[PDB]
């Protein structure tokens, strides 16, 4: 393995490269969607809290 | 000289257990991707959940 | 250390699971090593049987191995006559050793100019205030032989060798009417005597 293994060792750990970045964007992906679907959670049941205060007005 | 056969060899196993623990290293990832995704959402617009509890 | 024989060919680059050892083989063995390197240890990288530089004792030559199989190389090479060496690469340990080389070699040739001008001057006025010190004693000396006037006269000799004897009792028949009585005469002269040999 003189040069196969040295061209075996690149690929391999561009790939790994790879799924290092995708693992990462991943991350930040569920950090952004969570932090956005959380919120709206938040303001619809503000919606519905506001109409509660609008009943007991 | 072992030559080719011990090369696939050693290319083969080599590669082969590095892309393995390399798969299951990303998952891994993934998992404390979904565990962070839900600390958040029950963690921090909690917080917020309290503030504006108070508030009303 | 390998000055101006090992480069950084030889060993491993961007290494992740190996580390090249520079196992010296001699010719009486050698046949031995490519053929069973593989028995001294597993997970060895194939067609490693790569032999850099000659030198008169031995050959030199690298092998690349996993870790568990630089232990098990080094352990069953030890025994089979091959020198270990786990040597890394460094540039700067052949240029900066062989720079001081060059440079303290210089400036020491550099500065022993001003050593010998120094020394034999200073070693020049040494003798001269020497002479001066000796001439000193013999004043003193020739002073306390005659008393308090300071009269004498005094000169260099050389006597011939094998003559000395001669000149010896020559001279202290010469200078013993001076006192006429005893001046064994020993240390103490007839006459104010100082040595001095080169």
């Amino acid at each position: 393995s003189q040069t196969q293994g040295i061209q075996q060792l690149l690929q391999a750990e561009k790939r790994a490269a790879e799924k290092v970045a995708d693992a990462r964007k991943r991350k930040a992906r569920r950090l952004k969607q969570a932090k956005e679907e959380a919120q709206m959670e938040v303001e619809q049941y503000r919606r519905e809290r506001e109409q509660e205060f609008q009943s007991k007005q | 000289a072992l030559s080719d056969a011990d090369v696939q060899k050693q290319i083969k196993h080599m590669m082969a257990f590095i892309e393995q623990e390399a798969n299951e290293k990303a998952e891994e990832i993934d998992a404390k991707a979904e565990e962070e995704f839900n600390i958040e959402k029950g963690r921090l617009v909690q917080t917020q959940r309290l503030k504006i509890m108070e508030y009303y | 250390s390998l000055a101006e024989i090992v480069k950084k060919d030889d060993f491993v680059l961007d290494s992740e699971y190996l580390v090249t050892l520079l196992v010296v083989v001699p010719k009486l063995n050698h046949n031995d090593w490519i053929k069973q390197y593989e028995t001294l240890a597993e997970m060895v990288v194939p067609r490693s049987s790569n032999v850099l530089s000659e030198d008169q004792d031995s050959y030199l030559c690298n092998v690349t191995l996993f870790r568990k199989a630089v232990d098990d190389f080094r352990h069953k090479a030890r025994e089979n006559k091959f020198i270990v060496r786990d040597f890394q690469y460094n540039e700067e340990e052949m240029k900066a050793d062989k720079e001081e080389m060059t440079r303290l070699s210089t400036d020491k040739k550099k500065q022993f100019g001003p050593l010998v001008r120094w020394l034999k001057v200073n070693f020049s006025e040494a003798f001269i205030a020497w002479i001066h010190i000796k001439a000193l004693r013999v004043f003193v000396e020739s002073v306390l032989r005659y008393g308090l006037p300071v009269n004498f006269q005094a000169m260099l000799l050389q006597p011939n060798k094998k003559s000395v004897k001669k000149l010896r009792e020559v001279l202290h028949e010469l200078y013993k009417h001076l006192d006429s009585s005893a001046a064994s005469q020993q240390e103490y002269y007839p006459y104010v005597y100082y040595k001095i040999d080169c």
